[PDB]
């Protein structure tokens, strides 16, 4: 009875927790027999905040949900943004082939932040560096693209913030030609190494019964074998014309969903090779001019800045180019009243998009299904009846992003 | 069952795992507070 | 005696504000009021570690170390603490207020005569 | 080999350090024991537990590396073992132990208590005491004059224990698979 | 053959002979994007005139509210841009400034950009909300004290147009 | 009634909130009208899913449970009646021509303008089995804003509900413990309705300071 | 403690230097990563960067080891009591780091949810911009939080100090007040 169980907080300020998320354990000596889930410890308002911005502004707030998947948040934003107004099938190729290529090697980016943390997490200490110096290798791509290493606002409503620098082509072909050789030497650390399949293998079961259950989704849910990927399964974004694989597992434990990471960052790294051979040059920003973003970015001696072919257009010959600059800026577009759902397959699962609009140029309505705030109701399966030690590998295994979780 | 079963309630001055939570009618639920703990 | 009030806020304006509120005399069947006026958490920690304040004012907004922060830290750590108003400057910060543990909590800006009933109210 | 083997699993242990770093195990204790120690006594534990690696290694050089003794580049060199330099035979050699913690510490997780401890218990105590026995009897035939029975004997119990360790490993446990049933919450169809 | 468990170690071991990849940043810091979302600059005409005409486009595009625009006129005894309108006070709170750029894109001038200097930070809340003054870019050579007449003949679509010279 | 809900009535041109910045301008009257049901023929699988549906339940149970069905930017809304919300989610659940196993979760969304109908909670579910996905939507009032749970039928729901009570104080009637997730336990107001105020502060300027989003004007 | 209780004279002066340099050489952080800004702390320790270098290796677990505090996030209403309870078990001397436009000021979230600058639970020794800052900014704050440690008052200098400090920020004018040529 009680007497022989102690109640712990894994508490916000704990390493393996990510600072803002309690797991609140009652353990009989050290095995994991209740697992209480404390949530909110990062609530920012997101979704409402929102409410009192335009559209195209709003994307700013969205990659700071989940700041590790910020492009796919960014791309979730928009499709819905799109699919309110109507434009899904008049965005550019370019600005969709853009889309996947930097959706995927953010992919690659929040696998490689969910398997360092886990590795510290779990002791293996050279995985967080080895996955951070793979995460750099693409920060750098995105710094260069963007301008931005995190919380990019680079994938816009009807398309792109701007299109590639010149370089950025040859800098993702390098990513293309290294990913597999660094990420080999992080696999050295973890994938075969017998203390880490010790510490993962059999770790955090958990049923597709389970999965269905609680909604889970993404590796989670792929470790138990379905293939049920939105990718593949309600393609967005032009990922139809994509050769790549579902990758699952049959594991259904944590080591089943750290080889699923592992092979997702291949197979991202296989999209974004077909990425940059389907990539023609083109606009990146839908063609009518009553909703595009008009600002066209260059850089100078003294900074990036509007072009200043774009500054004579508006501010010297263009009336009706100064207006529509003036009221996309300032206003942006309004779209039209109604309700979507849209879904995007980030790393973490099905990362869903509630938008509802006024018919204003404010969003009515912004709710963000967050996959990892689904996937941390599995806390007390994956938890519960196992060690404390396991109970941290499993919560690993989840890997929550608690900026989504809270929002 | 409850999912994963609902957290202890937080509260200005007290956040401890003892604190029960609130139900929207005010009272104290019972599954926020763990069994073993003697109420708050 | 007269009562010795500590009035922390960084804001010059907030603490004239504050003194306002209360004249040297508040509610006339009251004690004389003293002013210490502090505009930085170490100064206002190390003046209530003296003692002898019958009540202290904290603006809640003060910039380098808010006003809750500090009446947090001084009831955890003086004994016999005096009992402590914060200054909230926002209607949502009411709930910080009731976790700072402060007697009460008056929102910006001043109110004049509501702060000087919270004052007596505290002071009585 | 198999008794330094032993030793320096053991040793590694001893000193709390990882992949065994389990007393503080920050990943998942926080700070393990010294939590709620700060300054000088949290000083005392981490310098503690450094003088214990500075120990265990110093007596595994004694007792498995000559001690002292010059290493084979120096062993022929004159007066390698005598005067000061056994002095820097001796911390060379703890040193390189030193290295080994490191790189222990760079390169592999940290197994659970549990893990750890049916390590010892059906590893390394069976091992040790195997080779005890083995070992005695190695030394009593060669001191009988058996010769080759000896040889063939030592050969092939390490030859049989790498066996059935692995059978511990691979060949009969840790290596299986299994499948579960699906409940009433109308579960999806797994291709 | 078991060794494969232990590939680890063949990685850590080779890192520890290849060099270390570590920017040596203060001494010497690490190249930037040339795309990086810096510091806000204010820039001018190459007569030294300000390109900023205080329209607030910037600060109305922030989604951060970091900054604060306010217009007032030109005329023939002091004038800071081409045209009638100038920005007399500009200020941004870069302890709310996100860095997104909306401001860029927002301005019609490109009298706002972006460095790529991002060096900052003070023990002041109120030292980071940096200033008209600290923001505008040095007076490059050929340039003037802002306060003067529009480069004769001149005029404001000149300047927009780029056809202008010190 | 066929129509459609008007969830605001925006006067006068320009978005204007309020009387407008230049006269003669705020005469207009335009409702905002959210989509009204979709004729009949839906399109893609909705009829194979609709239809389906109208089987498994009878005439009598399908036209008192399904309010309304709304095809817009090809996704299929099922305005689902209250009361009713578990019976329709268990026959989807269940069914194995519908087999939607996988909620993915429950918003909640606010529109204060729409009488008697101020809460609608969004189901987001989708069939695996069947590659399809639907969204009920179950609308509340604010003065009885109780809608049933369908923790019994998604056990995934019962944190989104939760969320959803504590940020509009939709009374998920028969979840377990509808304790707020997301914000203290003793918050007062749910954030989430346009009732609650933003509850910014004013951000800080050298001799200034700009008011939050929600103090200033709007279009 | 006794080595602030030495007499004004150059004993207190080197024991203040060197105290001071140690501090800033050995300025272990607290594993207290919030958000975005906590990715970007940990992108800083990765090895592009190196944060070990300046003897910061060691982000300290438990409170009690950790000497500096980087907020590195947005500080919402429920974590506000977390973080005041983390920051009060650490033991003095003891630096915060506001880590980013959130935890510095709030940021963009300019809402209910957010406390809009650790500042109002906590002592903020240095503001760092940036969403998140990049870990160059980072490293750059933390030297100036070097800097403020070096040039450190002890003892009778500790309450010199604190007095001149304070008699000059009653002094200055409200940010509010300071209308240049607004007008
Ligand atoms: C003329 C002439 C030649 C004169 C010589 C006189 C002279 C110099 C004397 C030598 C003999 C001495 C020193 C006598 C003086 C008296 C004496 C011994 C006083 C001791 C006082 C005392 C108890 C403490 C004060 C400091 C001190 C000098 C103590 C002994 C030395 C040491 C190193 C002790 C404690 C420090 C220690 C071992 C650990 C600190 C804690 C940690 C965690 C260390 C750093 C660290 C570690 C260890 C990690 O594990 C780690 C892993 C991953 C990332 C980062 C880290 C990390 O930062
Ligand atoms: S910086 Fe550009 S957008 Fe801002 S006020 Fe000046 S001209 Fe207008
Ligand atoms: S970078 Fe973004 S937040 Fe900062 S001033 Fe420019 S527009 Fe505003
Ligand atoms: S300041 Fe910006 S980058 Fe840092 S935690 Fe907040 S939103 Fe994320």
């Amino acid at each position: 009875q009680a007497g022989e169980r102690i109640v712990v907080n894994m508490g916000p300020q704990h390493p393996s927790t990510h600072g803002v998320l309690r797991l609140i354990l009652e353990i009989e000596g050290e095995i994991i027999t209740e697992a209480r889930c404390g949530i909110g410890y990062l609530h920012t308002g997101i979704e409402k905040n929102l409410e009192y911005r335009n559209w195209t502004q709003g994307v700013t707030f969205v990659t700071r949900m989940d700041y590790l998947s910020p492009f796919f948040n960014e791309t979730a934003y928009c499709l819905g943004v799109e699919k309110l107004l109507g434009i899904t099938d008049d965005i550019p190729e370019r600005a969709s082939v853009i889309r996947v290529m930097l959706m995927e090697l953010n992919r690659i980016s929040s696998h490689l932040v969910a398997l360092a943390t886990g590795g510290m997490e779990l002791g293996a200490m050279s995985a967080m560096f080895y996955g951070f110096r793979e995460r750099e290798e693409i920060l750098r791509v995105f710094e260069s693209i963007t301008g931005l290493r995190m919380n990019h606002a680079y994938i816009r409503p009807g398309g792109l913030a701007a299109d590639l620098p010149d370089d950025a082509i040859t800098q993702v072909r390098r990513l293309v030609e290294i990913l597999p050789k660094r990420l080999k030497d992080l696999e050295d650390l973890l994938n075969e190494n017998y203390i880490w399949k010790a510490r993962t293998v059999g770790v955090g079961y958990l049923d597709l019964t389970g999965c269905m259950a609680l909604g889970i989704t993404g590796p989670i849910l792929r470790s138990t074998g379905l293939p049920h990927d939105l990718r593949k399964a309600q393609p967005y974004c032009g990922y139809e014309n994509y050769e790549f694989d579902v990758i699952t597992d049959d594991r259904c434990d944590s080591y089943g969903r750290y080889i699923i990471r592992v092979k997702e960052m291949h197979e991202s790294v296989k999209i974004v090779e077909q990425c940059l051979a389907r990539l023609k040059p083109g606009p990146v920003m839908i063609s009518d001019k009553k909703l595009a973003w008009p600002a066209d970015l260059k850089l100078g001696p003294d900074g990036l800045g509007n072009s200043p072919e774009h500054i004579a257009k508006i501010m010297g010959r263009s009336m009706e180019g100064l207006i529509h600059h003036f009221k996309l800026v300032t206003e942006g577009i309004r779209v039209p009243p109604g309700q979507v759902y849209v879904a995007v397959e980030s790393p973490r699962g099905e990362l869903g998009v509630h938008m509802v609009s006024d018919g204003g140029t404010r969003p009515y309505r912004v709710h963000y299904r967050d996959p990892s705030f689904t996937n941390l109701q599995a806390v007390a399966a994956t938890c519960e009846g196992g060690m404390v030690a396991d109970a941290i590998a499993a919560v690993a295994s989840i890997d929550p992003v608690m900026g989504g979780v809270d929002r | 069952h409850p999912t994963p079963l609902p957290n202890p309630g937080v509260y200005a001055r007290h956040n401890s795992v003892d604190v029960p939570a609130r139900l929207p009618d005010g009272s104290e639920s019972p599954l926020s507070v763990s069994t073993i703990l003697p109420h708050r | 005696a007269p009562l010795r009030i500590l009035v922390y806020s960084d804001n010059p304006r907030t603490r004239e504000q504050v003194r306002l509120a209360l004249g040297k005399r508040i509610h006339p069947e009251l004690p004389e009021i003293e002013y210490v006026d502090v505009a930085t958490a170490p100064m206002a920690i190390s003046q209530m570690d003296a003692g002898g304040f019958d009540l202290a004012i904290l603006d809640g907004e003060a910039t380098p170390a808010g006003g809750m922060g500090v009446a947090k830290q001084v009831k955890d750590e003086i004994d016999d603490c005096p009992p402590i108003l914060v200054l909230t400057g926002r209607a949502d910060d009411a709930w910080l207020a009731k976790w700072s543990r402060a007697e009460a909590a008056v929102p910006h800006p001043i109110d004049p005569i509501r702060l000087s009933d919270a004052v007596v109210s505290l002071l009585r | 080999l198999p008794s330094f083997l032993v030793y320096v699993v053991s040793m590694v242990g001893e000193t709390n350090r990882a992949p065994f770093d389990l007393p503080e195990a920050e990943g998942e204790l926080v700070g393990g024991f010294h939590t709620e120690y700060s300054s000088l006594k949290f000083a005392m534990f981490m310098l503690a537990e450094y003088v214990n690696m500075t120990t265990v290694s110093a007596l595994a050089t004694t007792m498995f590396l000559g001690g002292w003794h010059a290493p084979f580049p120096f062993n022929l060199i004159d007066g390698a073992n005598s005067g000061w330099w056994p002095l820097l035979w001796f911390t060379a050699k703890v040193w390189t132990f030193m290295f080994l913690y490191f790189w222990l510490r760079a390169t592999l997780p940290r197994l659970r208590y549990d893990q750890f401890m049916a390590l010892g218990w059906k590893v390394l105590i069976p091992v040790s005491l195997l080779w005890i026995m083995v070992v005695a009897i190695t030394r009593s035939l060669r001191q009988h004059g058996e010769g080759t029975w000896a040889a063939w004997l030592l050969t092939a119990a390490v030859v049989v224990v790498v066996a059935l360790i692995w059978g511990l490993a691979t060949s009969l446990r840790r290596r299986t698979v299994q499948p579960p049933p699906p409940q009433s919450t109308g579960a999806y169809p797994v291709p | 053959k078991f060794l494969d468990a232990l590939a680890g170690f063949a990685v850590t071991l080779g890192s520890m002979f290849k060099k270390p990849i570590t920017e040596g940043y203060p001494e010497k810091p690490g190249p930037v994007a040339p795309r990086y979302h810096g510091r806000h600059q204010l820039n001018r005409y190459p007569d030294g005139l300000e390109k900023c005409i205080g329209c607030e486009l910037c600060a109305w595009a922030c989604p951060a509210d970091a900054i604060y625009v306010e217009g007032a006129d030109n005329t023939a005894d002091e004038r800071y841009s081409p045209g009638e309108r100038y920005g007399r006070v500009y200020q941004i709170n870069y302890l709310r400034c996100i860095g997104c750029g909306l401001c860029i894109e927002a301005c019609p001038t490109r009298a706002l950009t972006m460095t790529t200097e991002y060096e900052m930070a003070d023990d002041n809340r109120a030292d980071l909300i940096w200033g008209k003054d600290k923001l505008l870019a040095p007076l490059q050579e050929g340039m003037q004290a802002p306060p003067h007449d529009m480069a004769p003949g001149k005029t404001d679509d000149d300047y927009y147009l780029g056809n202008v010279t010190p | 009634g066929d129509e459609p809900e008007i969830i605001a009535v925006r006067r006068g041109m320009f978005g204007n909130r309020d009387t407008g910045d230049t006269s003669g301008y705020g005469r207009l009257v335009r409702p905002v009208a959210l989509p009204g049901s979709t004729p009949r023929p839906y399109g893609g699988y909705f009829d194979a899913v609709m239809d389906r549906l109208a089987e498994v339940l009878g005439e009598e149970r399908y036209a008192m449970s399904i309010e309304r069905v709304v095809v817009y930017r090809d996704q299929l809304t099922i305005e689902v009646s209250r009361v009713q919300l578990p019976a329709v989610a268990s026959v989807l659940r269940d069914d194995p021509d519908l087999r939607f196993e996988l909620c993915l979760g429950v918003s909640g969304v606010h529109y204060p303008e729409d009488t008697g109908r101020e809460l609608h909670a969004v189901y987001p579910l989708m069939s695996i089995t069947h590659n399809r996905r639907i969204q009920l939507e179950v609308a509340a009032p604010d003065a009885d804003p109780h809608i049933p749970s369908l923790y019994a039928v998604y056990p995934t729901t019962d944190w989104h509900e939760r969320e959803t009570y504590d940020f509009f104080g939709i009374i998920f009637d028969g979840h377990p413990s509808l304790t707020r997730i997301e914000m203290p336990d003793d918050w007062e107001g749910h954030p989430q309705r346009k009732d609650y105020p933003l509850g910014g502060i004013p951000v800080e300027y050298h001799g200034a300071q700009i008011p939050p989003p929600d103090q200033r004007r709007s279009y | 403690g006794l080595e602030e209780r030495l007499p004004g004279g150059i004993l207190l002066s080197t024991v203040e230097t060197v105290a001071g340099y140690v501090r800033k050489g050995s300025l272990w952080p607290a594993t207290f990563g919030l958000a975005c800004c906590a990715i970007e702390m940990m992108s800083t320790a990765g090895p592009r960067f190196d944060i070990a270098r300046f003897g910061m290796e060691r982000f300290s677990a438990t409170p009690r080891q950790a000497d500096l505090m980087i907020v590195a996030g947005r500080v919402s209403q429920k974590m506000a009591p977390v973080l005041r309870q983390i920051y009060d078990q650490m033991v003095e001397p003891k630096w915060v780091l506001a880590m980013g436009v959130c935890a510095s000021s709030g940021g963009m979230f300019n809402n209910y949810a957010v406390v809009q600058g650790v500042d109002h639970v906590v002592p903020v020794d240095i503001y760092l911009p940036g969403c998140p800052p990049r870990p160059e900014m980072l490293l750059h704050a933390i030297l100036k939080l070097h800097d403020k440690i070096q040039q450190m008052p002890l003892g009778v200098n500790r309450e010199e100090a604190i007095r001149e400090a304070e008699q000059a920020a009653l002094a200055v004018p409200p940010t509010i007040e300071l209308k240049g040529l607004l007008r």
